[PDB]
């Protein structure tokens, strides 16, 4: 709803609300990796070569 | 088409006015005060932060005279010095806003000014209702 | 009380696996000697008057 | 230079470890002290 004759000084450098968004993103992207699986048992010699081309 | 007067009957809507016609509505505000698997934890601190900071203003009232009332009066004068404002110009001139920057300075003052005239208030009562 | 080890002592670091880390004592360079402490004499005797007093 | 009746207190212990690969395994030595080590069962 509007508000009227009303004069605010806004900054969007020193705004709060970035930073904790940018906390629970990374926060929220690390609760979706908990119930997934490891690899360590994958980092081995690797014989390698060219695809066929 | 939906109407001006609901949404200056709306939650901070009346912030732009003056102090006199803003008056009419506090119940709004004060309603939207309250209420209205580790996120919840976050969730739960906001809550009980809300519910003590609305704790405390009750309790501050709570020890001033008037508890549900909403508009108080009180026995201590306001000190010229505090304000000197014409009493017309002060509820048809100004807004909420700039009134608390004029007189945030004069803060903590009035607050025991009030305990200090209904503690007085109380054992006053007392004594009257003693006597008989 | 002083106390000290006075063997200078070298660590040295050992990956167990992907990305994990071990410390471990290497090599031990000058004088092998051996730990202690020590105390004032006197101090000690005095403080021991006063708690039998 | 070793006292035959007295006891040294560091052990240098040399044996098998891991790598970052698997099939990759290692020699690695250290010290210990005598409190930390016991003795299974010549060598
Ligand atoms: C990535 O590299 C791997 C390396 O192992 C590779 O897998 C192998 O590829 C070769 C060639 O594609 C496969 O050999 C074929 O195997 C099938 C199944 O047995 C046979 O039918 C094929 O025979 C045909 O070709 C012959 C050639 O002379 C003809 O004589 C015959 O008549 C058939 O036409 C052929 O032998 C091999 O089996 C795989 N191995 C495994 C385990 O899959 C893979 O293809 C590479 N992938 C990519 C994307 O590069
Ligand atoms: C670290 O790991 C290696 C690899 O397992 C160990 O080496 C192996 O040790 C065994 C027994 O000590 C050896 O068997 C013996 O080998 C000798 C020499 O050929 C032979 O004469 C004996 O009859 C018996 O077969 C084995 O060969 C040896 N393998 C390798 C690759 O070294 C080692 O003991 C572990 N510890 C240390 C401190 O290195
Ligand atoms: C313990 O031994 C190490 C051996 O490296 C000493 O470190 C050296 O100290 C000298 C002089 O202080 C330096 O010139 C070297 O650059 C140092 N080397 C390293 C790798 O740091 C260390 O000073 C000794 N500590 C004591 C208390 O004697
Ligand atoms: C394999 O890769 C190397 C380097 O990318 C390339 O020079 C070579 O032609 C490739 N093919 C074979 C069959 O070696
Ligand atoms: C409020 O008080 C401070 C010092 O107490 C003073 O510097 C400031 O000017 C005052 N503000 C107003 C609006 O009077």
């Amino acid at each position: 709803i509007h508000l009227e004759n009303v004069t605010e000084e806004f900054n969007m450098w020193k705004n709060n609300m970035v930073e904790q968004m940018h906390t629970d993103i990374i926060s929220l992207w690390d609760q979706s990796l908990k119930p997934c699986v490891k690899l360590t048992p994958l980092c081995v010699t690797l014989q390698c070569t060219n695809v066929t081309n | 088409a939906v109407g001006i007067g609901a949404v200056f009957l709306g939650f901070l809507g009346a912030a732009g006015s003056t102090m006199g016609a803003a008056s009419m509505t506090l119940t709004v505000q004060a309603r939207n005060l309250l209420s209205g698997t580790v996120w919840g934890i976050k969730q739960l601190q906001a809550r009980v932060l809300a519910v003590e900071r609305y704790l405390r203003d009750q309790q501050l009232l709570g020890i001033w005279g008037c508890s549900g009332k909403l508009i108080c009066c009180t026995n201590v004068p306001w000190n010229s010095s505090w304000s000197n404002r014409n009493l017309s110009e002060i509820w048809d001139n100004m807004t909420w806003l700039q009134w608390d920057k004029e007189i945030s300075n004069y803060t903590q003052i009035i607050y025991g000014l009030l305990e200090e005239s209904q503690n007085q208030q109380e054992k006053n009562e007392q004594d009257l209702l003693a006597l008989d | 009380i002083n106390c000290t080890r006075p063997n200078n002592n070298t660590r040295k670091s050992i990956r167990i696996g992907p990305g994990q880390a071990f410390y471990a004592t290497g090599d031990i360079i000058g004088d092998i000697r051996q730990a202690h402490c020590n105390v004032s004499k006197a101090t000690w005797n005095e403080t021991l008057g006063k708690v039998v007093k | 230079n070793i006292t035959d009746d007295m006891r040294g207190e560091l052990k240098n212990c040399s044996f098998n470890m891991t790598t970052e690969l698997r099939d990759k395994k290692q020699k690695v030595y250290s010290l210990f002290y005598r409190l930390d080590v016991v003795q299974i069962n010549s060598n």
